[PDB]
């Protein structure tokens, strides 16, 4: 298993922590990274 | 010789068409009927989403939304109530059918999805319903949507009853055709001629089946409308014949519950 | 020998990495084409 | 920007024909106009749908995650 | 269609025509105080001050955003914080009154100064209606 968090713009790959643990990636200097969606299922209309 | 009124007389045949040459009713009839097998001939198509994992480049609701339009089985389908109707918190095999999707990047060159990948979880309860109807060259039918490398998309789709009215996802439809008095002997139309109406104006297939005009004779104001050229097509879910049958039939049903009122509607009062 | 200021450059301009770039390299760039 | 699923105008599915028309005219090597005609397009409204349709998600499919 | 407005086939609109997209950034940043006194991305509440707002906050997770997966509307809080005063005043994003949708994808970044810096993403699909216009 090992639930994900962040990731990188680039390098794109799970990662995850926490206020003062910086803001880089471990590997990519690219300070950016996202979210990454919700375990909770979205559900739409097909419509 | 045989039967009341109403009487077809199908010119040509296809698993996709009925060109049919329906005569001798009333025109009001003939577009009643159109209009039924348009949008209230019952279907089947998914109508709820749920995206567990999307990393395509479709937004979630742009898939959902063709997903709808993925043409689904439904030979049989009255057997099979509107979830609504039905007594299942929400939904159930009674009600309706779900289907399954997954598809990941592994072919590190364009990945495709189609109607095909669906996978019907639900008790089918043994009728045909829920078929990605394909009328696909190599049978993948309907291309859902493309993914790259990791690309992954994770689905699970719930498709309902349902009718046109709704939506069109529930329509059998496609597109019916309809003409009638090809030559215009009732003069149901005033042709804008720069200088020849029969010249700019194209004559058509079905002048044939009925006799031309004839310059001497004069006016017929007495001339009604028989024989009307139609063509209903299909999307599949149904047979080219049931969206016409169950077109005539839909209706018909629907003609009788205003009685079924005038009933009920009497049996009423103290 | 001394540095001064900076000058924000025009992008797809001589000054801009995208002045060479092409195709994969935008793409890369995710600086769409 | 991926193939459209059925027509706008009268619905008849056009989200399967994609693939083939697209090939009947880089291999089969033909002209637009009858490549539909080949492939069950009759009148225009379904026509304009496919003839017309700019399938961009190639270009989006060329970025990353 | 009467004087410049047209009639709209529904059918056709119902298979998707003119639907459109719609994205929207509401984005945020970590104040400073030079005494190195800093605001905050997180998920608050009472703590004293009662200096919060209306919307859901709950569709926050705890680094004080919504995950790109979530479905927004009202006001819901999108991004909670926090300013450190003399100790728990609000300063969350609230969504776009009219507006509501889904999170498109949140994102986390450093600032030059070295400052949280965040943006934000709702999608929405709109559909052509009655008013719209062409
Ligand atoms: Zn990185
Ligand atoms: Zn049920
Ligand atoms: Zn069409």
């Amino acid at each position: 298993t090992a639930t994900l968090k962040y990731i990188c713009a680039e390098c794109s790959s799970k990662l995850s922590l926490s206020r003062t643990d910086a803001v880089r990636c471990k590997d990519c200097g690219h300070r950016i990274l996202l979210k990454a969606r919700t375990k909770r299922l979205v559900q739409f209309e097909a419509r | 010789m045989s039967e009341e009124g109403p009487q077809v007389k199908i010119r040509e045949a296809s698993k996709d068409n009925v060109d049919f040459i329906l005569s001798n009713v009333d025109l009001a009839m003939a577009n009643s009927l159109r209009r039924v097998m348009i949008a209230e001939i019952p279907t089947l198509a998914i109508d709820s989403v749920e995206v567990e994992t999307n990393t395509t480049v479709l937004a979630d609701e742009f898939i959902a939304h063709r997903l709808g339009l993925i043409p689904l089985q439904s030979m049989d389908i009255e057997q099979l109530e509107y979830s609504r109707d039905c007594f299942c918190e929400d939904h159930c095999d009674k009600c309706s059918v779900v289907l399954t999707l997954q598809a990941f990047g592994e072919s590190e060159s364009t990945t495709n999805v189609y109607s095909k990948d669906l996978v019907i979880v639900s008790n089918l309860m043994g009728r045909n319903i829920g078929h990605p109807i394909i009328q696909d060259k190599e049978g993948n039918g309907v291309l859902i949507c493309k993914l790259r490398k990791g690309q992954e998309l994770k689905l699970t789709c719930v498709a309902k009853k349902g009718i046109a009215k709704e939506h069109a996802k529930w329509g059998p439809a496609a597109a019916i055709e309809f003409e009638y008095d090809p030559w215009n002997k009732l003069k149901h139309t005033d042709y804008w001629y720069e200088q020849d109406s029969a010249k700019e104006w194209p004559q058509s297939k079905n002048c044939e089946y009925e006799d031309p005009p004839n310059e001497g004779d004069p006016f017929d104001y007495k001339a009604q409308a028989d024989t009307f050229y139609m063509n209903v097509e299909s999307v599949g879910s149904i047979p080219v014949d049931q969206v016409v049958v169950r077109g005539i039939d839909t209706l018909q049903k629907k003609v009788a519950s205003i009685l079924l009122a005038l009933t009920q509607m009497d049996q009423d009062k103290v | 020998k001394v540095f001064i200021g900076r000058l924000p450059i025009m992008l797809r301009s001589k000054n801009c990495y995208l002045s060479e770039a092409t195709e994969s390299d935008l793409y890369k760039l995710k600086e769409c084409p | 920007m991926i193939v459209p699923v059925r027509c706008f105008s009268c619905g008849k599915v056009v989200g399967d024909k994609w693939e083939s028309y697209l090939n009947l005219l880089q291999e089969d090597e033909l002209d637009e106009g009858t490549a539909l005609s080949r492939l069950g397009l009759k009148r225009y409204c379904c026509r304009r749908m496919i003839l017309t349709h700019v399938d961009l998600i190639e270009k989006f499919l060329r970025y990353n995650p | 269609n009467q004087e410049d407005s047209m009639i709209m086939n529904q059918s056709s609109i119902d298979r998707g025509l003119f639907r459109s997209l719609f994205f929207r950034s509401y984005m945020d940043q970590e104040k400073k105080y030079g005494m190195s006194i800093t605001e905050t991305f997180e998920k608050p509440q009472r703590t004293n001050t009662l200096r919060m707002k209306h919307g859901t906050y709950d569709k926050l997770d705890d680094d004080g955003l919504i995950a790109p997966g979530v479905r927004v509307s009202g006001e819901d809080v999108i991004i909670g914080k926090t300013t450190p005063i003399s100790s728990k005043r609000d300063a969350s994003t609230p969504l776009r009154s009219t507006e509501n949708g889904i999170v498109d994808q949140v994102l986390v970044t450093t600032n030059q100064d070295g400052l949280k810096f965040v943006k934000v993403r709702v999608r929405t699909t709109k559909i052509p209606q009655i008013g719209d216009k062409f």
